[PDB]
């Protein structure tokens, strides 16, 4: 798995192969593992398939539940309930979440969650088992306030990278773009991102 | 403990049980009675793991006791077999099972017949012309199946009796210091006091 | 160790012409050790059989379950019941022990009272339902069960012939296996009669 | 398994069971669990089938070489030896053997040595061996005398295997007879145990348990 | 076990083999892989063929019971929702495998499911021992836009591969079409391509064949009157 | 007794009317990381065999000396060398069975899975395969690891059994062994989109193909996939 | 860890007539829920009318039958092309299993062929060499399946004769070749539909006086 | 196998050593001689492992009965001793060791006087006025140490030796089928047919 | 550990860091990993260093013994040295080799020797715990024919991003330049290399 969420001037973007294996078999190779848990916090999902969408759903119920009695909540408090969830179920649970979201006031922001249930607020987060190969690349070429354009290519480029090398993570290159303008889903097929 | 040993005969049952206790290296005892009589026409012998055979021995023999005193009524040998196999089937797939293997001599005075049960601790119940639990049925089945015959006396249910504790002093590595042997027939229940 | 081959034991059914068969052994073992010759596996609740293989303490508890459950069943519906209808209580009790299951393999067999339509069924210890409409096999020589019927079953027998075909599927089928044997009962079943056969075999 | 062999008036009588198993898997109730290693000796056959097999016929083989070196008969204290010494070679790779070497000579008489794959080797008067010598011991130490005669300890023989093959699970088949004297062994036939069950019970009396 | 999913113009087609196995032994030549939660809900199970027959039923019941109350046609998301939490719960102990098709006010769908409980979407879907060669056949084959014909003959073909192919799957193809506005077709043994040959001999006895110690009329009645 | 270390992938041939085909990817996995991108993994001995090799890479490597110095053995003092007494695909592969056989039984294997394609000198088709464990069988279709799973059954469509080799061409053979490639590199974590090729006639001879690409996939239609069951954004 | 032992499936069928034999087997090969081969030839024809098969483990089957062809070879090399008689056979291949007793070959062996009074014979090994000579014996993996038809169809086991009730036997009547190949056939269609490793084909080699003959039947493929 | 006791009087030395042989469940013999003579005044009794006990001991007699040929002269008990624990201690790092506990018995010509020595399969040789291996020893040791005292006469050590035996057939587990009992002194080595 | 080997225009440069570690302790933070088996042909070692010192004492006395002989070796045939300790070896030892040399005839060659033994000519190689953290990067930044100062830099950024990332890797950057006009030794210190 190869995730990855980043932060820029107009917002935040989420990024993620579409590969799900169970040992070497290709389970899934159309796989999307951005999902919503309300209409401008998204979670990028790596590990157990079962775990983090049982996870996701928890998360939407209560972030639903939330809107419903004190308005639209925080990314930071999105970012709570998924920590409170895998850190007091952390010895029965494998998932590595991250998580991203645009305010207003606070603009974009992401929060990674890795295995022990610990969370970290980043410029941006990279995490699955293809990350490995991308933090010398990443850390280079990553810089604050990008625009659209280069948010997208940094994570097209980055990704493109993480599942050339890494077996766990193939197919189609998702993303999903978090602005003041509203939601977008972007699409990167093997044929575009191979020859980068 | 070791050896336990059952015949049901013409018109009586007939259960033999060894004396000896070991605990690991020496032997404690050799004059143990391995049984407890539940009523008046029904007796029962054990061996299992230690503690736990007596603990449900008795623990059996209260209960029928209960009910005897209840209904002023003592229950067929079939019924009393019935609820020791439930027990024991209860008790299997609990926390701690009862590691307890049973025969059920008794004389149903309904239909005058004896009865012979032959239950493990698993809750197994099979109704015997004879039987034995542990290592003890390897050499006595075979001696019964050549000289039981299902009218014998118990004279001779006794002296056929006595050819299956020889062979198994012959042939047993353990000394299991001799047998105490009980009859259960119309009149009750008594112990052979010389054997 | 494997509780499904400590006491051993064997149980077929057949279907025929406006007919069913269901046949065991009597054999009750501990591993090595024969221990009875008379442990039916057969029991009957009406006009409904059940033939159950595997622990003896489980076949026994299962049998007084049953007989449990088909007595209240009768006294509420004022009717016996069905071999369809049982065969789905069977099921519904055998999986409410998914994670502690009985180790058992029972076989259904019996006519249905109004449509007079054969029927057989088998399962596994947790209560998956196999309903074949030639022939059902159970116990420790289940392999040996198989490779008899699959060859000498044939369609429509007639009572009598059926007879001939179950009984040799289950005596060559326990001679094969060290767990079973020991004597053998055979049950042919018509709308309304039933024949009990037992049958003279090799005695080790 | 159940194999027996003991001394009497007149020579040694040894009877076989012929089940081999493979778990609760029947391989086959037809195996020659005695071998014929000479017109004088016999071995009987229990545990591995293999084991027994090849090394008793490879003992046939060093037996006829003693007496083509001694130019006179191999004693069965020899003979028993032979086969404690190779199989004590092999202990603990895990050869499974439970054998009665069984013979007859001028000096020694009548003789039975039991030979085990552990090295055990010991002379004596009854030995019973494999899953199902508990129970034919049961029926040969009640009936047993030195006095019997050939035709009565043939028939203890054949009814303490039949003992054994009706209680244990792993032994049946059929009984193989042998009886050996000053001149030799005499084969006595294969008994179906299918058949002698019913015969011995009719006209014994015995197994009144079984209904027949 | 082979069992394969399909969506096609106007709905969804499920399809699978028919046989079962206790290790290497066929215990049913002729088992029913396809179950029915609800009238245009049904699913393919694979793996402990208990657990899936269980776990249908148990939601089946649970979706029969919500439609009345709700006074709607049940939607296969519910049954989705409903199975994925209950396994989850289960924590893979459950062994059930299953792909969830059906047709209902929304539209046509098609699901995985996973023991763990994890779902997947898709527009074809394969699981069991047989998926691989199913899978095969299906990546090969499939398309945008297949009409109704076209789906049946790519659903049974799939199942045909893991037949052959595949040791765990054989005997017959089951198949279940379900269009929208249109009644659920369930098609028991759609194809039937593994009869067996006549014998080269009949086995039927003589009779008096086997010997037989006693006889005895069993008594199946009631007690008696007079 | 050890492990694979540097792995390759499936294996995969079959047999057409005139000769057979066989192919294999270029990557050397390290584990799941795809560390090796230019292994080849077809290794042709003469001019009518090609030997596929599929696991461990050290071993490969040992095994396509093996053959290399089997070459040069069966030249000395053979002056038929390049002609009646050339290696023949059936003499390479007894040769492989013998080593691969003898080595398991010194618990000391081999890892790897082997095809040997070729044509005979009679024009035959030869096609076998052989394994760590000395296991060996032959089939109209073979194929190693995953291949044996997905690529197997595709093939096996075209040709089911002996009778469907002659009404085989060559065309469609290939046809179905890229379509195969392809279905591996959808589904099979380890595999990688370069790939060789190589056909052996009785006609034509040993044509080689290096540097082939996996093409015409069907990806567009994952845009509509949304979620894992309830989410519609 | 290392495991150098693999199971290839398949069945195999020996059975000895009056003054024929015949030994049958699958011609499917497998590992695990794959299969390898629907046509890979198991019973070979080992010369001196003697016909073999090794089922289990396919490379020490293989091996076995390699190594058993090459002592025929030598036999009639070291004793003046004597003809290897199917008792001496035997006893030959009992050495060669057990010369690998601590490593053994993992197969079931069985042998068919003629003795030496022109009479059907077949005999039967166990992987470590002990061996038996019989009229009947299934081998490999639906050898349970196979056997207890045989000892009801050939050697008429609990079969006894209308009127009598269990008193007189059905006699032991001989049977002909195209008897046996029936009841070969309807032995490997049995299996075949119950035993998931069985199936694909069944090749026959029969034995007589004549020499080695061959016949070939369909089986399911599924 | 089971029992073997030692026992150094005044003048002699006694050996007792159990008859039963068994193998798991059944004893396949109950007259079984634990012992062989290495030399005229010189026995060795032997427990362990079936078949390592007789192939060590015969190894060990051949092996003094070869020094006793080519000599003319018997080995003191001292020497004999000494030999059978460098075999043993030879033996224990080996790649199979003998699996052996001996008693040696002897009478020294010489010195006029009866020797034992107690020698276990790690080849630990001590000298002791009564010996024991296994579990005897844990029954045996209690009563020597009471009663023995070293001017006793062989009566009285056979006395003090029927006593040993009495509290072994009381208190183990174990029916060892009595012992044959034999003594060593300046005349040689003779066995005592009534016990 | 970190280690590389890349061929350029002039010929072949090696790089790797200097960090022995036992567990989390570090052992030896000054360790020399580019170690000479000819004149000019060089080995970067990773695994065990046990190991990788007798494999590589053993080459050089082979090597010196071939020279004698035959004359200066080739990289190929240094490489099937190594190839041949480790292969024949692989049951017994730890060790992951690159072997960089430069001849006039074939100029810069690189191979690398994994756990396994096997042996695979390439362009530039990575290798050791912390080279998994920099495929992205080499992968991108790679070029055929570079000139001596832009292939250095190429190694230090990237071993500068394995240092930062893997905890086994870190100390001094050493680097050897093997060419036609000799043997060149480079060492980048912390402060250099970090603030790239
Ligand atoms: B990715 O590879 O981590 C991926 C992310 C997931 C949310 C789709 N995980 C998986 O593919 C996991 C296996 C796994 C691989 C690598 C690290 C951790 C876990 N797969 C599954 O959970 C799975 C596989 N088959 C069926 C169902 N679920
Ligand atoms: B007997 O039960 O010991 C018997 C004697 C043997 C010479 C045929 N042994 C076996 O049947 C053994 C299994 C066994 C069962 C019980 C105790 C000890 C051993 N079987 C085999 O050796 C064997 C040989 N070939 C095929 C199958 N089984
Ligand atoms: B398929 O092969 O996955 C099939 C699908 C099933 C739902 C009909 N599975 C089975 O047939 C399973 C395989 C299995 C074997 C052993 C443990 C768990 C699963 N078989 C059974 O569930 C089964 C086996 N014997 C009797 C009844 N059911
Ligand atoms: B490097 O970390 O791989 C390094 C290369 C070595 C040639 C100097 N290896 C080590 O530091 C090894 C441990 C190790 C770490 C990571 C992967 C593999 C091995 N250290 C030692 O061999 C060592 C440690 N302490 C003392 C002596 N040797
Ligand atoms: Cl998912
Ligand atoms: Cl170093
Ligand atoms: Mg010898
Ligand atoms: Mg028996
Ligand atoms: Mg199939
Ligand atoms: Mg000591
Ligand atoms: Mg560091």
């Amino acid at each position: 798995t190869s995730i990855m969420a980043v932060t820029f001037k107009d917002g935040v973007i989420l990024g993620a192969d579409s590969r799900t294996t169970t040992g070497a078999y290709i389970a899934n190779r159309v796989t999307d593992k951005l999902t919503r848990v309300h209409d401008k916090i998204w979670c990028c999902r790596s590990g157990s398939a079962a775990d983090t969408q049982a996870i996701a759903d928890i998360v939407q119920y209560h972030l639903e539940l939330y809107t419903s009695q004190y308005g639209t909540p925080s990314t930071e408090t999105a970012a709570s309930v998924f920590k409170e969830l895998c850190y007091e179920n952390k010895d029965n649970l494998t998932a590595g979440i991250i998580v991203a979201g645009y305010d207003d006031k606070n603009k974009g922001e992401v929060y990674t969650i890795p295995l022990g249930g610990s969370v970290h607020k980043l410029p941006y987060a990279i995490a699955g088992s293809g990350s490995t190969f991308i933090y010398g690349y990443c850390d280079k070429n990553f810089r604050e306030n990008m625009s659209k354009e280069e948010t997208v290519d940094f994570i097209k480029h980055s990704l493109s990278q993480a599942i050339k090398w890494d077996g766990s993570s193939g197919g189609v290159i998702r993303m999903v773009v978090l602005t003041a303008a509203g939601v977008e889903r972007l699409i990167f097929y093997p044929d575009e991102y191979e020859q980068l | 403990m070791d050896i336990i040993l059952g015949i049901r005969v013409q018109d009586s049952v007939i259960l033999a049980s060894s004396k000896a206790v070991t605990r690991g290296i020496s032997v404690l005892k050799d004059s143990d009675d391995k049984t407890r009589q539940l009523s008046p026409h029904t007796l029962m012998s054990f061996a299992g793991e230690a503690g736990d055979t007596v603990q449900f021995a008795e623990y059996i023999q209260a209960n029928i006791q209960l009910y005897s005193i209840r209904e002023d009524y003592e229950l067929s040998p079939q019924a009393v077999s019935s609820f020791v196999r439930q027990e024991l089937a209860k008790s299997i797939r609990s926390r701690r099972p009862y590691q307890v293997n049973v025969l059920i001599g008794g004389y149903d005075k309904k239909k005058n017949k004896p009865e012979l049960y032959q239950i493990d601790y698993l809750g197994t119940k099979v109704e015997l012309p004879y039987g034995a639990h542990g290592y003890s049925g390897f050499y006595t089945f075979s001696l019964l199946d050549h000289h039981y015959r299902p009218d014998m006396t118990t004279e001779e249910g006794l002296d056929l009796l006595k050819l299956c504790v020889q062979e198994l002093e012959k042939r047993m590595p353990m000394d299991f210091k001799g047998v105490i042997v009980k009859i259960v027939d119309k009149d009750g229940i008594r112990q052979v006091d010389d054997f | 160790s494997d509780p499904s081959s400590i006491n051993g034991g064997i149980v077929v059914a057949m279907t025929g012409k406006d007919c069913v068969a269901i046949a065991c052994d009597l054999r009750l073992g501990s591993q090595s050790l024969g221990v009875s010759n008379k442990f039916e596996k057969i029991f009957h609740y009406g006009h409904v059989f059940l033939g159950i293989t595997g622990l003896a303490t489980d076949v026994t508890t299962l049998n007084e379950m049953f007989r449990y459950k088909t007595n209240l069943y009768k006294l509420k519906e004022e009717r016996a019941i069905e071999p369809e209808t049982f065969t789905q209580l069977v099921s519904s009790s055998l999986y409410e022990r998914r994670f502690g299951p009985y180790f058992v393999g029972p076989v259904v067999a019996g006519i249905n009272s109004k449509s007079g339509k054969p029927f057989i069924a088998g399962f596994d210890l947790i209560g998956c339902i196999d309903e074949a409409k030639d022939f059902i096999v159970s116990g420790t020589a289940s392999d040996q069960l198989f490779g008899m019927c699959e060859s000498l079953y044939e369609p429509n027998l007639e009572p009598e012939d059926l007879f001939e075909t179950i009984s040799q599927a289950l005596l060559n089928a326990a001679d094969r296996d060290a767990l079973s044997g020991w004597g053998a009962v055979v049950y042919i079943i018509k709308k309304d009669e039933v024949v009990k056969r037992y049958l003279k075999m090799r005695q080790d | 398994t159940t194999t027996l062999a003991f001394r009497f008036q007149g020579g040694i009588i040894v009877a076989v069971d012929s089940r081999a198993t493979a778990g609760n898997w029947v391989a086959s109730q037809t195996v020659k669990k005695v071998i014929e290693i000479n017109p004088f000796l016999l071995g009987t056959a229990a545990g591995g089938a293999a084991d027994c097999q090849f090394w008793e016929t490879w003992l046939g083989s060093q037996c006829r070489l003693h007496e083509l070196r001694e130019k006179e008969r191999i004693s069965v204290a020899a003979a028993s030896k032979i086969l404690s010494n190779l199989v004590y070679q092999y202990k603990g790779a895990g050869l499974s053997m439970g054998t009665m070497i069984c013979g007859y000579t001028r000096k020694e008489g009548p003789t039975i040595y039991y030979v085990d794959s552990d090295g055990t080797r010991l002379k004596g008067d009854i030995f019973c061996v494999g899953s199902g010598q508990t129970f034919a011991y049961g029926v040969l130490d009640s009936n047993y005398k030195w006095d019997l005669s050939v035709e009565d300890a043939l028939y203890l023989g054949k009814r303490s295997i039949l003992a054994a093959a009706h209680r244990d699970a792993y032994s049946g088949g059929s009984v193989n007879l042998y009886h050996v004297t000053e001149d030799g062994w005499i084969y006595h036939g294969n008994h179906d145990v299918g058949e002698l069950f019913w015969k011995v019970k009719e006209e014994e009396g015995s197994f009144n348990n079984v209904i027949g | 076990t082979t069992i394969v999913g399909v969506k096609f113009n106007n709905g969804v087609v499920i399809a699978a083999d028919t046989r079962s196995t206790q290790g290497p032994i066929v215990a049913d030549k002729n088992c029913a892989k396809l179950h029915r939660i609800s009238p245009k809900i049904w699913c393919a199970g694979a793996g402990t063929a208990a657990d899936t027959e269980a776990v249908t039923q148990l939601i089946g019941s649970n979706i029969e019971l919500h439609s009345l109350y709700t006074s709607r046609e049940p939607r296969v998301v519910s049954a989705l929702q409903m199975l994925k939490q209950h396994l989850f719960k289960y924590q893979g102990h459950i062994g059930a495998y299953l792909i969830v098709a059906g047709v209902d006010p929304t539209g046509s769908h098609l699901f995985s499911i996973h023991a763990h409980g994890s779902t997947d979407v898709g527009y074809y879907l394969s699981l069991g021992s047989g998926s691989l060669a199913a899978m095969a056949v299906l990546e090969s084959h499939w398309k945008q836009d297949l009409t109704k014909e076209e789906a049946i003959k790519l659903a049974s073909d799939a199942i045909q591969a893991g037949i052959w192919n595949d040791l765990g799957s054989g005997s017959n193809v089951d198949v279940c079409v379900m269009e929208i506005g249109k009644d659920a077709e369930y098609l028991r043994n759609y194809l039937t391509p593994n009869v067996r040959e006549e014998k080269q001999k009949s086995y039927k006895f003589p009779r008096g064949t086997t010997a037989v110690l006693k006889e005895s009329i069993v008594n199946i009645c009631d007690i008696q009157e007079e | 007794t050890q492990q694979p270390i540097v792995t390759g992938t499936s294996v995969i041939s079959m047999k057409y009317d005139n000769g057979v085909i066989i192919a294999a990817d270029n990557l050397g996995s390290y584990g799941s990381l795809l560390r090796f991108n230019g292994v080849e993994r077809l290794i042709p001995v003469g001019d009518n065999t090609v030997v596929g090799i599929s696991g461990d890479i050290s071993d490969m490597q040992h095994i396509e000396r093996l053959l290399k110095d089997l070459v040069t053995e069966n030249a000395y003092d053979n002056p038929l060398a390049d002609a009646e007494e050339a290696l023949e695909p059936s003499y390479i592969f007894e040769y492989l069975a013998t080593v691969m056989y003898q080595r398991r039984s010194k618990m000391n294997p081999l890892w790897n899975a082997i095809i040997v394609a070729g044509v005979q000198s009679n024009g035959d088709q030869f096609l076998r395969y052989v394994n760590l464990l000395g296991v060996t069988y032959s089939s109209p279709t073979l194929a190693t690891g995953f291949g044996a799973h997905m690529a197997n059954p595709l093939l096996r469509k075209v040709v089911d059994r002996e009778s469907d080799i002659p009404k085989t061409t060559v065309q469609v053979a290939e046809e179905a062994i890229v379509n195969a490639m392809r279905v591996l590199y959808y589904r099979d974590a380890r595999s990688s989109r370069n790939f060789s090729l190589a056909i052996i006639d009785k006609n034509t001879g040993l044509t080689f193909k290096k540097n082939l690409q996996v093409e015409n996939m069907k990806w567009d239609f994952a845009k509509d996939i949304k979620g894992y069951g309830t989410q519609k954004i | 860890q290392f495991n150098p032992y693999g199971d290839n499936g398949g069945t195999i069928l020996g059975i000895a007539g009056e003054d024929f034999a015949v030994l049958a087997g699958d011609t499917r090969n497998i590992t695990d829920y794959s299969i390898n081969s629907r046509y890979e030839p198991k019973v070979f024809d080992c010369g001196d009318n003697i016909v073999m098969s090794a089922n289990g483990f396919a490379a020490d089957g293989d091996a076995l039958v390699k190594r058993f062809k090459n002592s025929v070879k030598w036999y009639h090399f070291d004793h003046n092309d004597k003809k290897l008689s199917i008792n001496s056979a035997a006893r030959n291949i009992q050495h060669l299993l057990y010369g690998k007793r601590f490593f053994p070959y993992y197969v079931h062996t069985i042998i068919a062929g003629l003795d030496e009074d022109g009479k059907g014979a077949v005999y039967s090994f166990d992987p470590v060499g002990s061996y038996e000579r019989e009229q009947c014996r299934a081998g490999g993996a639906a050898a349970s399946l196979i056997m207890p038809f045989l000892d009801n169809q050939v050697n008429f086991k609990n079969q006894y004769e209308p009127g009598t009730n269990g008193k007189v036997k059905k006699p032991l009547k001989y049977l002909s070749v195209e008897e046996v190949i029936k009841l070969v056939r309807d032995s490997f269609t049995s299996a075949t539909e119950r035993h998931i490793q069985v199936g694909d084909g069944l090749e026959i080699l029969i034995v007589t006086k004549d020499g080695v003959r061959k016949e070939f039947y369909e089986l399911k493929r599924d």
